[PDB]
């Protein structure tokens, strides 16, 4: 979650 | 295809290198002129009084490079002022050749990741529902108020609290790819970002994750308790899972909100540089994951010691059920975590996408597998539920 927001 | 974040930081650079024109090309021939000047959508040379000033349309725009025969233009009027409306109060520019900015495509997220959405998305949802239900199961039958699955109960709020913050963090994120966010020449974003509520968001998902962790700790450690010790534990350890579920989680999770205002204010809290700062929450986190694995490697040791004389056809089913959670978490979840302080500093790759797809699909769906596992498969819910039907 808080690494997938990052690319995101 | 280019997101938010990379647009922002070409801009950026677009605005040092901008600056510096702005300090170093020479003054104009004569004083009658309008002066050069950013204007956060391009950088405006000195015009000649009477004439159109051109500008290629700003290279940062994701899709810059559909339109390169396109220019944005100024014109520096006849009294050295640039031009403006009675009415914008603000100067005139024209972008229409560089319009399609507002509708297009281009700023997108690269499409791997909403691969990956809508499999948490629905994981998170049958887990917020099933444990809905078995939440509601528990908590309604008297007959079923233990202490263990008060914990369990706790556990449920844990994971529903979590696919909120999550479903939560989806709609901002969405919300931020919208194309009423994503305005021509995006200011509504902007003040979106200044708002309150969109580091707020990002925080509470912190929290819920964090405290989705440290709940899973605590359900590892109850069942060593309860194994290990062999006693009918007390209400002042109780007590102790209640202050450590919610309070840790909070005593690791405050800080990371408190630098994240001290540095990275203008990141929403979203995207994170820094590693360290993001090292303050995971950290902890990785930490709970370990700690939880090795208990619950040492309960196997435990159940490897004690049953070893009985087999029956039920240890056949219930021992290769005990396989398939070691094999879904001990084998697979710690090592992707452990590794993981590595992962994220180095090693990106389509190893970063078996890495996430692994991770989200896991913790996504372990809420559905809490639920299935603690509630709906349990012998005694299955005869107390036949038992009125
Ligand atoms: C600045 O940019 C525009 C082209 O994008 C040029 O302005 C055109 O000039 C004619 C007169 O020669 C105007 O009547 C047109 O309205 C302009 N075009 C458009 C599409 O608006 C202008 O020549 C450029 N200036 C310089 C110095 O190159
Ligand atoms: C038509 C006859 C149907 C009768 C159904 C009886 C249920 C079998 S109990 C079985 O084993 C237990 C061991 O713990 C649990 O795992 C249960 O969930 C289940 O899997
Ligand atoms: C009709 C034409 C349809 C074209 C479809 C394009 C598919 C893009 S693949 C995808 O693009 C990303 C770029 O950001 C990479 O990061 C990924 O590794 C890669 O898998
Ligand atoms: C192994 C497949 C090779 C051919 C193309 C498909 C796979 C795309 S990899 C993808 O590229 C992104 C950046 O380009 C990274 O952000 C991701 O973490 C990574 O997963
Ligand atoms: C704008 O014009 C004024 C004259 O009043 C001059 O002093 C400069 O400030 C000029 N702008 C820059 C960046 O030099």
């Amino acid at each position: 979650x808080g690494t997938f927001t990052s690319d995101x | 295809t280019v997101s938010l974040w990379e647009t922002v930081q070409k801009w950026r650079e677009y605005r040092r290198q901008c600056q510096r024109s702005l300090t170093e090309d020479p003054p104009p021939a004569t004083d009658l002129f309008c002066n050069r000047t950013f204007d956060e959508y391009a950088c405006w040379p000195d015009g000649e009084p009477g004439s159109f000033v051109n500008v290629s349309c700003p290279w940062y725009l994701p899709w810059a490079s559909s339109v390169p025969q396109g220019h944005v233009y100024r014109f520096c009027t006849a009294e050295g002022l640039w031009l403006q409306k009675d009415n914008s109060s603000l100067p005139w520019r024209d972008l229409s050749e560089c319009e399609e900015s507002k509708r297009g495509e281009r700023s997108s997220p690269e499409e791997q990741l909403l691969f990956l959405y809508i499999i948490y998305t629905v994981g998170y949802a049958l887990s917020f529902s099933a444990l809905v239900i078995a939440s509601a199961i528990l908590l309604g039958f008297r007959h079923l108020h233990c202490t263990r699955n008060y914990i369990h109960l706790n556990l449920f709020a844990s994971f529903i609290l979590r696919a909120l913050s999550v479903f939560i963090k989806d709609a901002a994120l969405k919300w931020m790819y919208s194309e009423a966010a994503q305005a021509h020449q995006w200011r509504g974003l902007l003040s979106y970002q200044d708002s309150l509520s969109c580091r707020l968001v990002f925080l509470f998902m912190q929290y819920c994750v964090a405290a989705n962790y440290y709940w899973l700790l605590v359900e590892g450690v109850y069942l060593y308790t309860l194994l290990a010790f062999s006693v009918f534990s007390e209400q002042w350890i109780f007590r102790l899972y209640v202050s450590i579920g919610w309070g840790v989680p909070l005593l690791f999770v405050v800080p990371w909100g408190i630098v994240k205002y001290l540095y990275e204010d203008e990141a929403c809290w979203a995207r994170n540089s820094n590693m360290n700062y993001w090292l303050i929450i995971r950290l902890p986190i990785l930490f709970a994951i370990g700690v939880n694995f090795l208990i619950f490697v040492r309960v196997i040791a435990i159940v490897v010691s004690k049953l070893k004389a009985n087999l029956m056809c039920k240890t056949d089913i219930k021992c290769r059920l005990a396989k398939s959670t070691l094999t879904l978490i001990a084998l697979l979840a710690t090592v992707e975590v452990i590794f993981a302080f590595v992962m994220d500093e180095h090693a990106r790759g389509t190893l970063r996408f078996i890495k996430l797809f692994t991770e989200l699909s896991f913790t996504s769906f372990q809420g559905l597998m809490v639920a299935i596992l603690y509630c709906f498969a349990n012998n005694e819910v299955q005869l107390e539920f036949r038992k009125s039907w």
